[PDB]
């Protein structure tokens, strides 16, 4: 047996990729599937079986690059492996931002920061704080403000004009092309807490 | 009601930037944003083997549970070397939240550069900072009309920048001059003479020090490095 030809990828939906070719000349019995991510070795290579002229890569990282080749196999045993073609997954919306991160700058201001998530399953394209009065059991009483951050490389806020002694509840979360993931949140008086930032 | 960061933060930012590449360039490094440049620990640890003469192990992977493994390398050789890291994990530094971020990098600073001062009638219960200040004071002592009382509005004009470099070598500069220029002039030939003349690396640009209140960490940076450019 030949090697498969014209191998062709593109992904499909949820952390997952459509691999096909064209089958060798002959009566091929099947087809082995070698896939990677872009940068491992293929020692870290992962192994699929095929009867078909095709396959699905499942379960693999949002927003990552794959390399993958196929090989035929029959009467004769395996036959060359295919050239290499690389394919990069559909995103995922991110994880939660870090942990939130306050520097009280006075007793109606502060210095919101936090960090990118820990899985971002994609380019992060903007960030959205919202903070509002909360009351003594926590939640909010009154209508969230809402600050758009169209500058994904900004995880940094500074608020200012806020309530003395009130407790604010903050929440940030990221964007990218899946769009929104989850919110951190933190609730934090300024007046209860120098310059070294408090983490609730 | 929102605001854009303080200008101090993006001056701090950049301090500790060029802080940082003067060490790094001697190991064939470079940053160019300190918010995402450190994250894979890489040069957190490269830094601290330049500053220290030490060697540090790396955990060389590419994933995420290898970054936390090599950002937590740089900041456990901190750790034992006695430095408080407090309220600062590793996955604050591997996912680049930035006034944290800040933080460990002044920590650095602190340790290696700023704490390593000796002065004349100190005591041991004066932090390197009060040692730093009287350091600044008794070398611009003298000088008509100059003093020196924080780290903050007191370098305004340039005037204790020019003058310290004076007293170290009288022929780099004419105060009698430095009497009569702008805050920015003063600023600006001072900054180059230390660099030309000191190979004191210039962090601070001029009009980020002719403001009513410069960022602290940063001119206490630069002064620092200007006492070690003097026995």
């Amino acid at each position: 047996l030949g090697a498969p030809q014209n191998p062709n990828a593109k992904a499909a939906g949820s952390r997952k990729i459509h691999f096909n070719w064209l089958p060798p000349s002959g009566k091929p019995m099947g087809y082995r599937v070698k896939y990677w991510i872009q940068g491992d070795s293929e020692s870290e290579a992962h192994l699929l079986d095929s009867k078909v002229p095709s396959v699905e890569l499942t379960n693999l990282y949002p927003y990552c690059d794959y390399e993958m080749k196929v090989c035929a196999y029959g009467a004769q045993g395996e036959g060359p492996y295919s050239s290499l073609v690389s394919c990069r997954t559909h995103q995922e919306v991110p994880s939660e931002p870090g942990r939130l991160a306050f520097n009280v700058v006075s007793s109606t201001v502060t210095q919101l920061s936090w960090a990118e998530p820990a899985e971002t399953n994609g380019e992060i394209t903007a960030y959205e704080v919202c903070y509002g009065l909360v009351n003594d059991d926590n939640r909010p009483i009154g209508p969230m403000k809402k600050v758009l951050v169209d500058n994904p490389k900004n995880r940094m806020l500074l608020i200012e004009n806020l309530r003395e002694s009130q407790p604010y509840r903050y929440t940030v979360k990221a964007r990218n092309g899946a769009g929104w993931g989850p919110e951190r949140e933190a609730i934090i008086n300024l007046a209860t807490q120098m310059s070294i930032p408090i983490i609730p | 009601v929102i605001r854009i960061a303080d200008e101090r933060d993006r001056v701090q930012k950049k301090t500790f930037t060029k802080w940082v590449n003067k060490h790094l360039i001697k190991a064939q490094r470079h940053i160019s944003d300190l918010y995402e440049d450190l994250r894979d620990g890489h040069n957190l640890i490269s830094l601290l083997e330049v500053l220290s003469g030490d060697s540090l192990p790396r955990e060389k992977g590419r994933m995420r549970f290898h970054k936390l493994q090599n950002v937590q390398i740089a900041l456990d050789y901190l750790r034992h070397r006695q430095v408080k890291l407090v309220n600062i994990r590793n996955d604050d530094i591997a996912d680049g939240n930035p006034k944290l971020t800040l933080g460990l990098i002044w920590t650095i600073i602190l340790h290696f550069q700023i704490s390593d001062i000796q002065v004349s009638g100190q005591s041991e219960d004066m932090t390197a900072k009060e040692k730093l200040l009287l350091w600044s004071q008794r070398m611009v002592e003298g000088y008509q009309g100059l003093r020196c009382d924080n780290f903050t509005s007191s370098w305004r004009d340039g005037r204790l920048f020019n003058a310290i470099i004076h007293r170290h070598k009288p022929l780099l500069i004419d105060m009698n001059k430095v009497y009569r220029q702008t805050n920015l002039e003063n600023l600006d030939q001072a900054f180059s003479v230390a660099e030309r003349d000191l190979g004191v690396t210039r962090l601070l640009d001029p009009e980020d020090v002719d403001v009513p209140q410069p960022d602290e960490k940063s001119i206490i940076t630069y002064v620092s490095s200007l006492y070690d450019a003097m026995p």
